[PDB]
């Protein structure tokens, strides 16, 4: 008879229920009153409670829980309903909600034992059909159903601290800048000088075949050294392209387009890599394609590069973080840097079980989080520079490539709010957030990224 | 010092009209869009095994509480979430007693066994739906967990018994008890198998969404798709079983705003290329299967396709561009987009632990970008990567459409997905199911199979 139905709870324990019972309330038209509406709020919250039981509401359903069976603010406010139900002879005022499947009669209220409870524990759409019918039968005022209210009040009370909110912050990428270029390409007509069958890619310096030429970054007389009979070459015949000119793509003619001139490049740039982390005193671990670079064991200060561990300890074996690299030139010329981590008994002698190998990657991983990756691969990046800022790619005899250390900087126009420590629970559950059918081939799930 | 872009959380419709992000708090608040009236759900399984399927069915009733409920929302219960009845009384169960299970063990071919194992599944499935007019609504088959142990590292079962399902158009769902009842499930020192203790809640989720959507009933759709377009996807598969490795099995999968998706076979033809390994279909069976799928869009809607958005992780050449045009009319747009998931362009974060959102943007150019479909969420405080994101890269092969556009249909689409309540999957849900689909398809290579729900 009264305006709007009320609830109280245990809002400590049970908001689950609470939240249901309060959307499923307000979605049928029912108006309620209960504290999980209310966040944010709360001062003098017992006189408002007081207040609004006292004259305004026409319901007061309360849960019956062990939690809630001896909280002092559901005493209390219970003992407020029992006063009102006295004010007015309604002998309903008062409906106990079972929720809770082990609170026997004994431990309940006194003045709550002798009145009579709609089941809940059952299951809550029962409960809730049988307080829709009480409520009929009573004639308990209500709306016609609007669940664009529950909508609003849904995402404005649970989802108002847990939005992406307008603020710019900056990340940080793998992709490295080349700093510099060599001066040109250069295509030598070898010819007789340079025998077909001969597989180029074994040369000491970057050099590729294409067609009967060779394209080089290096001297038509720079690659003497392990192959003899070049000596009588001549720089006249020999084709140089302006690095410059064949990277921007102004550049084009009927020998060759500007299509597979970056490409060319490009696998360059990975020849010179490879080559390059020769004689970095790293360790190298062949991959599908590319090549992966790690550092072995007792080859830094207790295997830490600036207060980082890029070779640890698990178990009965031992992880050492590396990366792999791969060049590209048309969002401006960059190398990617994938992250991978390779796992050995001591610190040499990997395991030949490859399976055994990237099936522990994941779990060796998993509590690995932003930074123990963007530390970890910067620091990797600082230990193989040379110089101050850049790490040298030696394509020639005076030609090199220049890498920058610090990557690329992209930044995003939208931020959050970083919680508190929660996912130590998570690596847990993680084992098994796959395993809710366990039906997906985990294993065919690895080889499609193929 | 590039840029990024941000785009809004696409919302998908429930019942009454509701949109929200989040599937399981717009189901357990709205309903699912369309209601049914009930589930006379058919099980095969144990004795054992049906009464694990009755101890979960009363389970469901009664609300399951996550360890956090915070990223892995609450169980209200079934009829509370649904507004339908299912338990087990309106059952119609089916005695597969575990004496020709023992029988059908004696068997060493892993291949073999799982091959009659399905068959034998099968045909108890279409004699208990073709003997007698009981409707089962779905059939729940659950498979004891010794089958699947011993059977598993084709092999698979779920893919080449939806396959013969499929052939005789019957809905099923399979199950296993230790996803049912893991606690009765122990290694040798008493510890659970796998312990669900911290996620019952969203394993009731997950397997209550399942089983609503396999009787033809649809949980939620996106609620904010342009009029008048549908999204017409790819699916490509390798067949070894053929000497030649040349031929290859195709199937179109197109998707409206519903979000059930329509699986069109292709016949089988030579497109592996084991040089570059991206497949190309010859224009003759390509442009007879856009005609197949343009057709079923001109019945099911009374109108002309407009969209038959090809998203594939490889490309298409000029001649099945050329034959795609001439089959579509001229008043719609074509447009072929590759998406891949494996240019490495990780963006760590500059301070902290938890990653990058998922819905950030990285455009290249006018045709490529960069989409994060993983990574940390702001309203489950969570991430759905389990490592630092890695984004898909979308490219449009050929055509001419809008990079934002096709960003944020794409998301949208991901958002669609029903097997599996959870807030996200970062591949599309053209390519979340393209193993298993592929798998169904080189199952029942031969058989016809006429245009049909996903659900199948």
């Amino acid at each position: 008879m009264r305006n709007k139905i009320f609830i109280s709870h245990a809002t400590p324990e049970d908001d689950d229920f609470t939240r249901w019972l309060s959307l499923k309330l307000i979605g049928l038209g029912y108006e309620v009153w209960c504290d999980i509406l209310f966040l944010d709020k709360g001062v003098d919250f017992w006189s408002t409670i007081e207040k609004e039981i006292r004259e305004n509401t026409c319901k007061f359903l309360i849960v019956s829980s062990t939690a809630g069976n001896k909280r002092e603010g559901v005493l209390k406010e219970l003992a407020v309903a029992t006063k009102v139900k006295k004010h007015l002879q309604d002998d309903m005022f008062i409906i106990p909600l079972a929720i809770d499947e082990n609170l026997s009669y004994d431990d309940i209220n006194i003045e709550i034992v002798r009145l009579n409870a709609i089941d809940f524990k059952k299951s809550w759409a029962k409960g809730l059909q049988d307080l829709l019918d009480a409520f009929e039968k009573q004639n308990v005022p209500k709306k016609p159903p609007d669940h664009s209210k529950s909508n609003l009040l849904y995402q404005q009370i649970f989802l108002h601290d847990k939005q992406a909110i307008e603020k710019e912050e900056t990340y940080d990428s793998n992709w490295f800048p080349i700093i510099s270029f060599p001066n040109e390409l250069r295509f030598h007509r070898y010819d007789w000088r340079l025998p077909k069958q001969f597989d180029v890619r074994t040369l000491a310096f970057p050099a590729i075949r294409y067609k009967e030429y060779l394209c080089t970054f290096a001297w038509e007389y720079d690659f003497i050294h392990q192959l003899p009979k070049t000596e009588t070459y001549n720089g006249q015949e020999s084709i140089r392209i302006s690095t410059s000119d064949i990277l921007s793509g102004r550049y084009d003619t009927d020998f060759i387009r500007n299509y597979e001139c970056q490409r060319l490049i490009v696998q360059l740039i990975n020849k010179a890599f490879e080559l390059r982390m020769k004689d970095k005193n790293v360790r190298e671990y062949q991959m599908s394609k590319t090549f992966a670079y790690w550092i072995e064991k007792g080859k830094l200060e207790k295997d830490k590069f600036e207060k980082i561990k890029l070779v640890g300890k698990q178990k009965n074996k031992y992880w050492h973080f590396g990366i792999s690299a791969a060049g590209k030139l048309y969002p401006s010329p960059v190398l990617m840097v994938s992250s991978h981590i390779i796992f050995t008994m001591d610190g040499i002698n990997l395991i030949k079980s490859k399976s055994i190998q990237h099936s522990s990657r994941r779990k060796q991983g998993k509590n690995w989080w932003n930074d123990k990756w963007r530390e970890k691969l910067l620091a990797f990046i600082r230990f193989l520079s040379d110089d101050q800022n850049a790490i040298y790619l030696n394509v020639g005899s005076e030609e090199k490539i220049l890498i920058s250390n610090k990557p690329l900087k992209f930044f995003g126009k939208m931020s959050y709010v970083t919680p508190s420590e929660v996912t130590l629970e998570e690596e847990s559950v993680l084992a098994d957030i796959n395993n809710f059918e366990e039906d997906t081939e985990d294993l065919d799930e690895l080889e499609d990224i193929e | 010092m590039k840029e990024l872009i941000y785009i809004e959380e696409p919302s998908i419709l429930f019942a009454h009209g509701q949109k929200c992000t989040d599937p399981r708090d717009g189901l357990a608040l709205f309903g699912p869009l369309n209601q049914i009236y009930g589930i006379k759900s058919g099980v095969v399984g144990t004795q054992k095994g049906l009464q694990i399927f009755k101890s979960y069915l009363d389970k469901i009733q009664k609300p399951i509480y996550n360890h956090n409920n915070i990223t892995r929302p609450m169980f209200p219960g079934f009829e509370a979430v649904f507004g339908c009845k299912w338990e087990s009384q309106n059952i119609v169960f089916k005695e597969i007693t575990d004496e020709e299970i023992r029988r059908y063990l004696f068997n060493a071919s892993t291949h073999k066994r799982t091959y009659d194992l399905v068959t034998l599944f099968n045909d108890k499935i279409i004699t208990a739906n073709k003997n007698d007019e009981e409707r089962v609504d779905v059939w729940f088959v659950i498979v004891p967990e010794e089958i699947y142990k011993y059977c598993r590292p084709d092999a698979q079962f779920h893919d080449q018994l939806k396959a013969r399902l499929l052939e005789h158009t019957i809905p099923t769902q399979i199950l296993r008890e230790s996803t049912l009842a893991w606690r009765d499930f122990k290694n040798t020192f008493g510890a659970p198998i796998r312990d669900f203790s911290k996620i019952e809640g969203h394993l009731a989720w997950t397997i209550s969404t399942a089983a609503y959507y396999k009787a033809g009933g649809k949980p939620w759709k996106l609620g904010d798709i342009r009029p008048g377009v549908c999204y017409l996807g790819l699916v490509y598969k390798k067949i070894e079983k053929s000497k030649n490795p040349q031929n290859a099995c195709c199937a179109a999968q197109m998707f409206l705003d519903n979000g059930d998706g329509t699986v069109f076979k292709g016949e089988v033809g030579p497109w592996y290329n084991p040089e570059k390994g991206e497949y190309h279909l010859k224009p003759k069976e390509a442009k007879a299967l856009l005609t197949q799928a343009l057709e079923s869009y001109k019945e099911q809607n009374k109108s002309y396709p407009k969209e038959v958005f090809i998203h594939a992780r490889t490309r298409f050449n000029d001649e099945e561009w050329n034959a795609f045009n001439e089959v579509t009319p001229k008043n719609t747009n074509l447009v072929g987009v590759t998406i891949t998931k494996s240019k490495p362009l990780k963006l760590y974060k500059t301070e902290g632990a938890f990653p990058i959102m998922r819905g950030n943007a990285y455009i290249v150019d006018e045709k490529k970008a960069f989409l994060w479909t993983l990574g940390f969420v702001p309203k489950l405080q969570s991430t759905l990567s389990m490592e630092v994101p890695n984004p898909i890269f979308i490219e449009i092969n050929k055509g001419e459409a809008e990079i934002q556009q096709v960003l944020k249909d794409i998301l949208a689409l991901t958002k669609l997905n029903y097997n599996a309540c959870i807030y996200a999957d970062g591949e599309p849900v053209t390519l979340r199911f393209a193993n298993k689909i592929g798998e169904i398809l080189t199952a029942s290579t031969e058989i016809k199979t006429p245009p049909l729900a996903f659900k199948y």
